[PDB]
């Protein structure tokens, strides 16, 4: 199908993106938490 | 809560009457 | 079949079987009352749940006056 | 009561022998093909 | 008196009988305790 | 003991009634020619 | 291109590291007991 | 006679028996009839059992005030511990029924037979030319009965601590277990519920997907089941239509198209999960319990800030502090 | 008409099928999952249950959770902009607004998803038995996370979203409702337990009853993605079980329908039992038993034993589990056996 | 043939026997009501409304009969605890009596509609085969409902031509049957104000009468008739049930 | 009275078992 | 009396059980009369209250 | 009349319609850009 | 575009080697700067109780809840 072009900003990109950026914004915080002393 | 199931059942059986009994051909 | 007095008198009411309006008929007009009802329920719901308070409306056993 | 012990013992021996002398009887043999 | 043309026969195979009874009996074994309470 | 008086009949009819149902069918099925 | 088997073993160790940091955090953080 | 014994072995092993009494069966059939027959009598007429060795008989049979839900066959005495208590070890039956003798006669014969039942699930598969391994699926539920009826007691030092043979008696085993081991907070139990929940889940997935993608061959007013004849050549459902739907529900590569890989997963999941659950009970049988996060999170001054882990400890203490009212004489519960 | 164009677009076959349903599913499903993941790591349950409940406070994957709202809130929907939070976000968080958020959102998300199955089914032209089945999980979520607490004093007694926070929900039900003794919970487990059996048993029956369609040992490749013959001997399977168990299937259509039925019926029953626990209409005791236990001090069953375990659970937990009750149980009033 | 759980499909398109069926059901539900009544009357103790009121005696039907007016017995006593009162014919006995008869009649009716199943009224003039114009039916029925809904609020609850309904103070000490005046203000949406139960039935009744007419005249837009497989009675069911369980979850909450 | 009821049902399930295993409808091929 | 009666947990619909059949009277019994308000006090005259 | 909670109701009833809006806006638009 | 191709494209990494650690360092700072504590009203190790008090700041009434919470922060809680 098609002379195999493909667009950069696809559709699924979004799906995998709203679950992407956040996943890191957290796994980045959650790590920095380990250094919180009493 | 039991009737909910009836709705979901009868409704489905109305929108899929055609495919009831089974399906067929193509791929 | 078997016609009957009552049967004939009622014959009209049941005859326009598959008769449908064309296209999207009254749909849009319907989709508005529908949205209105939806908002109406949310109100009476939120009133019972004391999320939407309204001086004058006291949702308790009292109010009986 | 000392009897029952004896009997039980006998009874269990029977079956346990029947069991060993069973698989011993060339059990691999018993099956559909290759044997 | 025209023989109504909308009727079909009814059936219950032997296996269904069994599956049925198994259900009735065990439910009974499960609820009798609470009935006698 | 100190059980419920209706417990017995509740259990009896709970078993009989539906069992009698199935049975009526199975036998009427079973005897249908051909 | 970048060979897949390397994308994996790299992204892999990368996870054992972060998930391991969490396990260490368990004997030091607030989730400690000390 | 081609030779009696030669014949005997041909019958036993015969694949033409309505029920395949195998070689393993020769041990199974008797042990299982004893276990079953003793149980049924016990459960109905056995008298009270001094389960905790403190002369405080717990009656668990129907004729002695129990109903199906409460009734059970009570575990051997704690006075007995792990000692073997065969009937011929008692001055009388009266003495044997009081110390919970029936319990051992039952658990031992059952566990024995249920194993051979596994040995059989292999044998028949062999005599029939089919691949083995089914018996390996059954190793999970068996490995549990074993864990709950033997490992735990060996580990704990007494058969009186094995799971009772009754409905309520089982809930007792659970509630107390939780208190002494905090099992809900143990990896193995969790894997267990994943396998069971998952199983039921998948069981429903498969079941529906398949049943919903069946090729039509039945009337509008005819059981959709008749559309299948025992001994068919081709398949009865469109596994390609099935995959077509399920692949769109989630996304293609996250869906099975290989019936063999589907069914392996279908078996692998629950069996693997239950294997861990069985290893959990067999592991907490040596007191390696669940995670203990009591008073972990504490504040800046040292105050203890509770977590749900703590609310769980209170519920556990209630169980600890109330189980076996009169059995303890000292501070620590080391038994 | 734009409508059919809007449709056209939606029902377009992508990697992640959207569909009309998605307009409801994805917004919610993501918000629910998101709110959880948020609270799990950031929001606390101090002002609500006097409990640390997030990574930020020190909780680990087991002890973390999105705890229910205070008991003061009652059954309030706790909207971000409602009388409680008053548009404020941080307060909302501290008053457990995130619970009704996850709850209510996820709720719609389960509606959307089932609709999806229904919509995708229709398009692909297959029967909707995947949707019927999913009614079971809806019922559970609905009765347990909504109907239940709706019968109690407030959302506070609904299960809090979290691993450990769910175990206490279990322990609670034993201790207060003596739930394990409930006919419906039993059916529940008979189904889930029995369903996880059909699963395992059927799977193995298939893998070890397969025909040889390849020359390899790893028989996975030997499968015809394109129907034709049955890949396993249904006829052999029948004879196997018919000789080892005495009973055995022989109608794949039924064997598979059975597999839908067992676990879906089980969960439905477990739901009804809870719909009853809402009104506290539990299956707590057996009256004939209690009466004999009163008059006769030597009568003891595994049942009476259990009830005592409950007394302990209630007495030792109630205090820190129902803070709003300002319970104070003097050491002397606390039920306890000897020594322990 | 038909599996056991499908035997009733034998009616999916036999409007005659479908009505015969629905008639029998109504008969049993009415019958039950009548006799559940008599059962309560044969065991309910009126000797004390203060400490031993109907709700302590496992009464289930007796209350629903008081909420709308029937509060006396032909034997002389009364729910509120008064004497010398004359309930007239509509006493608990009366209500119970009535239903038992309405049941007997619906029975006979169910029989007639079963034997004379092939009335022409169910056959479409065009196709000459069995058919029911649902869309118009719904309009008709909905018209009658709102018409009755209206009357109930308009004449019964208001006292114009009826008893009224149960009304009591904030601590159930004074309760009784009293005529309730409508309430269109905002506080009429307060569940605890009787005035709202009146207004509702008058307004909703009217809206119900209007809407019925609409549906008796305007036809269903092709798009919908197709989407919601109308003209297929087994869909009238799917929607009704959805409404019936909605009604249910609500009565359970109130 | 209760004991009898419990044992009866049990006895009935075992009877069922028997008939189910030994009096099923022979499973016929093709 | 009527008023005092509503202030008794034995009329709370939340008490009860699924198989605890019958009227509320098969439970605590047919209510006959109000014994009266109970005030508890301790040696010091202090008035105590029952949780 | 128009109490604080009544104002909030509007704020949510308005903040809600908007979301439905931008959503159906964006959707109706991109839908009509290919098919 | 087949994930496989993308997860392998040097362009991809050229982009994400920047983007990924970006997001990470951000969230890190979110916690490490104490901002998160204020966005979620979550207590700092030194803010569960006032120095002396050992009571819990339990919210006791819905409507005046927010107000009640504010006061709890008052006693230097
Ligand atoms: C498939 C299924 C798909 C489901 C999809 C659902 C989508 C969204 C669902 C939203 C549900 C929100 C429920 C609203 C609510 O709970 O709102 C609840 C409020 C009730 O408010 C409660 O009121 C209680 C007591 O009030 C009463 O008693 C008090 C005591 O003094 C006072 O006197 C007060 O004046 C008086 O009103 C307590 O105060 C509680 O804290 C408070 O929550 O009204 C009400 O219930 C509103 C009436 C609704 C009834 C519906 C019930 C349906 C099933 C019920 C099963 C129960 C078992
Ligand atoms: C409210 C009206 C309503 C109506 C008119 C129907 C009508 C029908 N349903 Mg249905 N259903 C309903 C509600 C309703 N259902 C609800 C609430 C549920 C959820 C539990 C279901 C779940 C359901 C399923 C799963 C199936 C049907 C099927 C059918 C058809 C069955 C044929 C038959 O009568 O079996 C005859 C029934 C029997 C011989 C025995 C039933 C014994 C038990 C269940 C009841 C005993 C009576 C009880 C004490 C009475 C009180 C009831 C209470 C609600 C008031 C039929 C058209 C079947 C179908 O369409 O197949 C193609 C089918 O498979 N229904
Ligand atoms: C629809 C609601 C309804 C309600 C709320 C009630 C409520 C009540 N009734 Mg009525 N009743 C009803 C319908 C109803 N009834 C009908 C239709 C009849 C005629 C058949 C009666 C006949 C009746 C009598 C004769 C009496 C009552 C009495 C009572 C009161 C009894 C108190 C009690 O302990 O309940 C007990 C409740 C139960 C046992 C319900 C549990 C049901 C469980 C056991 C089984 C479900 C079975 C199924 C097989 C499960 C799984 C199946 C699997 C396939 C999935 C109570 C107020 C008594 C009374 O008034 O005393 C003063 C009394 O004597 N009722
Ligand atoms: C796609 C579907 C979708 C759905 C169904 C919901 C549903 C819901 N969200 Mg949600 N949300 C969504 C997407 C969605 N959201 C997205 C994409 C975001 C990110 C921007 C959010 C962010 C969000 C937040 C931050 C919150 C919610 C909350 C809520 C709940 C609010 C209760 C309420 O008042 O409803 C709103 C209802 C309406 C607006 C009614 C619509 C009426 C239409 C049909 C007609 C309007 C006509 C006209 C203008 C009316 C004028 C009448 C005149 C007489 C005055 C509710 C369950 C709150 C919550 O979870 O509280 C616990 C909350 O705080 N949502
Ligand atoms: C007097 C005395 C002693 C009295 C009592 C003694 C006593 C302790 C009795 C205890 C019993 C008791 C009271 C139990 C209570 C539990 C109970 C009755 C609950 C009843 C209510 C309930 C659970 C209702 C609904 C829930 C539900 C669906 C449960 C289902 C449970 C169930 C049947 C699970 C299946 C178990 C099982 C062995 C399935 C086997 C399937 C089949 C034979 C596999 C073989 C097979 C596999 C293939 O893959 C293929 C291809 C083929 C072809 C094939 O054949
Ligand atoms: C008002 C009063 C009302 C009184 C109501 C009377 C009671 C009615 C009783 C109904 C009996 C139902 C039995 C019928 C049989 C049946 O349904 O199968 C019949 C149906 C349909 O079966 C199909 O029948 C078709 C033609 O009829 C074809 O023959 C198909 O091949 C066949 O599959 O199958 C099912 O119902 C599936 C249900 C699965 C049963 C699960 C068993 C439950 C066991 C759980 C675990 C128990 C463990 C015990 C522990 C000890
Ligand atoms: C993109 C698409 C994504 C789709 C799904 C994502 C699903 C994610 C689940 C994420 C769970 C994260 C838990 C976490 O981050 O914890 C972070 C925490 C906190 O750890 C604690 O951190 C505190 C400071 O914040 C302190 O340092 C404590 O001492 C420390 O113990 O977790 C762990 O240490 C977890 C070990 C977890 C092992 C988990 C197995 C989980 C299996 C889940 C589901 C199986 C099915
Ligand atoms: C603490 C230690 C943890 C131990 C984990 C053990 C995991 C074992 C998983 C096996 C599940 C058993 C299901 C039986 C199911 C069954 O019969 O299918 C078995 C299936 C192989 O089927 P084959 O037709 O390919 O077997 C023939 C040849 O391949 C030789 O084995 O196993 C696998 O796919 C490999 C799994 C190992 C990876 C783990
Ligand atoms: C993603 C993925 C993956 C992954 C993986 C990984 C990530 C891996 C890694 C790995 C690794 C990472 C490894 C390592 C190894 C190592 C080794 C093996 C070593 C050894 C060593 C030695 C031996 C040494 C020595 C010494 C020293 C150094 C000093 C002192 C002394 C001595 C001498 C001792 C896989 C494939 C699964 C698949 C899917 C995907
Ligand atoms: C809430 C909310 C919101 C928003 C937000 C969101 C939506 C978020 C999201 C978020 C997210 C979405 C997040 C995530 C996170 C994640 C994480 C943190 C993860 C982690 C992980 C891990 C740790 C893993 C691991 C593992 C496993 C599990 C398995 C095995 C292997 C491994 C080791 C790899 C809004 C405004 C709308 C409104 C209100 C509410
Ligand atoms: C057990 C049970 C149940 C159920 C039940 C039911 C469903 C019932 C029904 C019932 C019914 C459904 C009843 C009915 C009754 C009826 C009646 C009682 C009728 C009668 C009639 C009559 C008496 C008539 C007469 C007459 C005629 C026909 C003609 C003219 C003249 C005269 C008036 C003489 C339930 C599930 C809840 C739960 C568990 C238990
Ligand atoms: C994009 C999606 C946005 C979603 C919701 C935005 C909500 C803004 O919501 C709005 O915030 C203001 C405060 O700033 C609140 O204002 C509220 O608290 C203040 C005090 O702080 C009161 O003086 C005011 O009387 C009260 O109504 C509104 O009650 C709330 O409805
Ligand atoms: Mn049965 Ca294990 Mn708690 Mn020591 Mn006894
Ligand atoms: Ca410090």
């Amino acid at each position: 199908q098609e002379p195999v072009s493909y667009p950069i900003f696809t559709v699924r990109w979004v799906a995998v993106h709203t679950l992407a950026v956040p996943t890191i914004f957290f796994l980045g915080a959650i790590a920095a938490m380990q250094f919180i002393q009493r | 809560l039991l009737f909910f199931f009836g709705h979901i059942w009868h409704g489905a059986r109305t929108l899929f009457r055609d495919v009831f009994s089974g399906i067929d051909p193509e791929l | 079949a078997r016609r009957t007095w009552l049967g004939d008198i009622l014959r009209p009411l049941n005859s326009e079987y598959g008769k449908v309006a064309p296209g999207w008929g009254t749909t849009p007009l319907m989709a508005v009352f529908m949205g209105l009802f939806l908002v109406f329920l949310l109100i009476i719901l939120e009133i019972y749940n004391s999320t939407l308070i309204l001086d004058g409306v006291n949702v308790s056993w009292k109010a009986l006056g | 009561m000392e009897t029952l012990k004896i009997t039980v013992y006998i009874v269990v021996t029977f079956f346990v022998l029947l069991f060993v002398f069973g698989f011993l009887s060339g059990d691999p043999a018993r099956n559909p093909k290759r044997k | 008196m025209e023989p109504n043309p909308n009727r079909q026969p009814v059936e219950l195979n032997r296996t269904s009988l069994y599956l049925g009874l198994l259900l009735i009996l065990v439910l009974a074994l499960l609820f009798s305790s609470y009935f006698f309470n | 003991m100190e059980v419920n008086q209706l417990g017995l009949i509740a259990t009896a009819l709970f078993v009989l009634v539906p069992s009698v149902f199935l049975i009526i069918l199975y036998v009427q099925t079973e005897s249908q020619q051909k | 291109r970048i060979p897949l088997w390397i994308v994996a073993t790299v992204a892999g160790m990368g996870v054992i590291v972060i998930v391991g940091l969490f396990f260490y955090g368990a004997y030091a953080g607030l989730g400690s007991s000390l | 006679s081609a030779n009696l014994w030669e014949r005997f072995c041909n019958w036993v092993t015969s694949t033409d028996n309505r029920l395949y009494v195998g070689w393993f069966g020769v041990i199974m059939i008797p042990t299982l009839l004893a276990a079953t027959i003793c149980f049924v009598i016990a459960f109905i007429a056995a008298p009270p059992v001094d389960i905790d060795g403190i002369r405080e008989p717990v009656s668990g049979s129907l004729l002695y005030g129990n109903n199906i839900i409460t009734g059970a066959v009570v575990p051997s005495s704690n006075a007995i511990g792990l000692h073997f208590y065969p009937i011929w070890e008692a001055a009388s039956l009266d003495e044997w029924l009081y110390n919970g003798g029936p319990y051992q006669l039952i658990i031992f014969h059952f566990l024995l037979g249920a194993s051979c039942y596994m040995g059989r699930q292999w044998e028949l598969s062999y005599r029939l030319g089919m691949r083995p391994w089914i018996c390996v699926a059954y190793s999970a539920p068996l490995a549990s009965a074993f864990a709950v009826f033997l490992i735990y007691p060996i580990g704990q030092g007494s058969f009186s601590d094995g799971m009772p043979l009754g409905i309520s008696g089982t809930f007792n085993f659970m509630i107390v277990f939780q208190a002494e081991h905090n099992i809900l907070m143990h990896p193995f139990h969790q894997l267990g519920v994943a396998g069971v929940f998952g199983g039921a889940l998948f069981c429903a997935m498969h079941g529906s997907l398949v049943t919903s993608s069946l090729i039509r061959e039945t009337t509008e007013t005819e059981s959709a089941n008749y559309g299948y004849k025992f001994g068919q050549e081709e398949e009865t459902y469109n596994i390609v239509a099935a995959h077509g739907y399920f692949g769109r529900l989630i996304f293609q590569y996250a869906s099975f198209n290989n019936s063999r890989s589907l069914h392996f997963f279908l078996a692998a999941w629950p069996v693997v999960g239950v294997w861990f659950t069985a290893l959990g009970i067999s592991t907490m049988a040596f007191n390696l319990n669940g995670f203990n996060f009591n008073h972990s999170v504490i504040d800046a001054k040292g105050n203890v800030i509770n977590t749900w882990a703590d609310i769980i400890n209170r519920a556990n203490l209630g169980m600890e502090v109330m189980h076996e009212r009169n059995a303890h004489n000292f501070p620590l519960d080391l038994a | 008409g734009w409508f059919d164009i809007l449709d056209d677009w939606l029902k377009r076959d992508r990697f992640v099928f959207v569909g009309w349903s998605g307009i409801l599913l994805f917004p919610c499903a993501y918000l629910a999952l998101g709110g959880w993941l948020t609270g799990t790591t950031f929001v606390t349950s101090w002002y609500t249950h006097g409990l640390a409940s997030s990574y930020l406070e020190g909780c680990n994957f087991l002890t973390v959770a999105v705890s229910t709202p205070a008991n003061s809130m009652g059954h309030s929907l706790l909207l971000l902009w409602g009388p409680e939070a008053q548009g404020d976000f941080t307060r909302w968080c501290q008053l457990g607004g995130l619970w009704t958020f996850i709850a209510l959102h996820g709720a719609f998300g389960l509606i959307g998803f089932m609709l999806r199955q229904f919509e995708i089914a229709r398009l692909v032209g297959v029967r909707p038995y995947n949707a019927i089945a999913f009614s079971a999980p809806i019922a559970v979520f609905v009765s347990v996370f909504l109907i239940y607490p709706l019968g109690q004093s407030s959302w506070f007694f609904a299960p809090s979203f979290g691993v450990a926070a769910i175990f206490r929900f279990l322990l609670f039900f034993q201790g207060f409702h003596n739930w394990t003794l409930n006919p419906f919970h039993m059916m529940g487990v008979a189904g889930v337990l029995g369903g996880a059996l059909l699963c395992a048993i059927h799977g193995a029956t298939v893998e070890n009853t397969l025909f040889q369609d390849g020359e390899g040992a790893s028989t996975f490749r030997a499968f015809n993605p394109t129907q034709a013959e049955e890949t396993y001997s249904m006829v052999t399977a029948n004879r196997f079980w018919s000789q080892i168990f005495g009973i055995a299937f022989s109608n794949k259509r039924w064997l598979h329908f059975f597999m839908l039925f067992v676990p879906v019926t089980g969960l439905w029953m477990s739901a009804i039992g809870v719909v009853g626990l809402a009104l506290n209409l539990r299956s707590y005791d057996f009256i004939s038993q209690e009466i004999r236990a009163a008059e006769d001090p030597e009568f003891e069953t595994f049942y009476t034993k259990n009830l005592l375990l409950n007394e302990g659970i209630r007495a030792w937990m109630a205090p820190q589990d129902q803070p709003h009750e300002n319970f104070v149980f003097p050491e002397e009033v606390l039920p306890r056996g000897n020594a322990l | 043939g038909l599996p056991w759980y499908r035997v009733h499909t034998v009616l999916i398109n036999d409007p005659g026997r479908l009505i015969a069926a629905h008639l029998m059901h109504t008969a049993l539900v009415a019958g039950w009501a009548g006799s559940m009544a008599l059962y309560e009357l044969a065991t309910f103790d009126p000797s004390d409304p203060v400490l031993n009121p109907m709700w302590r005696q496992g009464m289930f039907v007796l209350p629903f009969m008081a909420r709308l007016g029937v509060t006396g017995s032909w034997s002389g006593w009364s729910i509120t605890g008064e004497t010398g009162i004359d309930p007239g014919f509509w006493s608990f006995e009366g209500v119970a009596l009535a239903h038992i008869v309405l049941s007997g009649l619906l029975f006979l009716a169910a029989c007639w509609h079963w034997v004379y199943w092939d009335l022409e009224l169910f056959r479409d003039p065009r196709t000459g085969e069995p058919a029911l114009d649902l869309p118009k039916m719904f309009g008709i029925h909905l018209f009658l409902a709102g018409l009755l809904c209206f009357g109930f609020g308009a004449f019964h609850l208001t006292g114009l031509f009826g008893p009224g309904m149960w009304v009591s103070d904030p601590y159930g000490l004074t309760g009784s049957v009293q005529p309730v005046a409508p309430e269109w203000g905002p506080d009429g949406f307060n569940p605890y104000n009787p005035g709202g139960v009146v207004a509702h039935h008058i307004a909703a009744g009217i809206v119900g009468i209007i809407a019925g007419l609409f549906h008796i005249l305007v036809r269903p837009p092709q798009r919908l008739y197709k989407a919601l497989r109308m003209g297929n009675i087994e869909t009238v069911l799917s929607s009704s049930i959805a409404a019936v369980f909605f009604a249910a979850f609500v009565v359970a909450g109130t | 009275m209760e004991t009898i009821t419990y044992v009866f049902i049990f006895a009935c399930i075992i009877a069922l078992f028997f008939f189910a295993i030994f009096f099923r409808e022979p499973p016929r091929i093709t | 009396e009527k008023l005092a009666f509503y202030d008794y947990i034995g009329n709370n619909p939340a008490k009860g059980g699924l198989f605890r059949t019958g009227p509320m009277n098969k439970g605590d019994g047919i209510a006959q009369a109000w014994k009266g308000h109970a005030v508890f006090r301790n040696k010091e005259g202090e008035e105590l209250f029952v949780r | 009349t128009i109490t604080p909670s009544l104002k909030g109701f509007f704020i949510g009833l308005l903040s809600g319609a908007v979301v439905l809006g931008l959503t159906f806006a964006v959707l109706i638009a991109i839908s009509q850009i290919d098919k | 575009r087949p994930f496989s191709d993308i997860i392998t494209s040097v362009r991809y990494w050229v982009i994400h080697s920047i983007t990924i650690p970006a997001l990470f360092i951000a969230g890190w700072l979110f916690v490490s700067t104490g901002l998160a504590y204020d966005v979620f009203g979550t207590p700092r190790p030194d803010s569960y109780y006032a120095q002396e008090q050992r009571s819990i700041p339990l919210v006791t009434d819905r409507f005046e809840a927010k107000q009640q919470v504010e006061t709890f922060l008052e006693q230097l809680k």
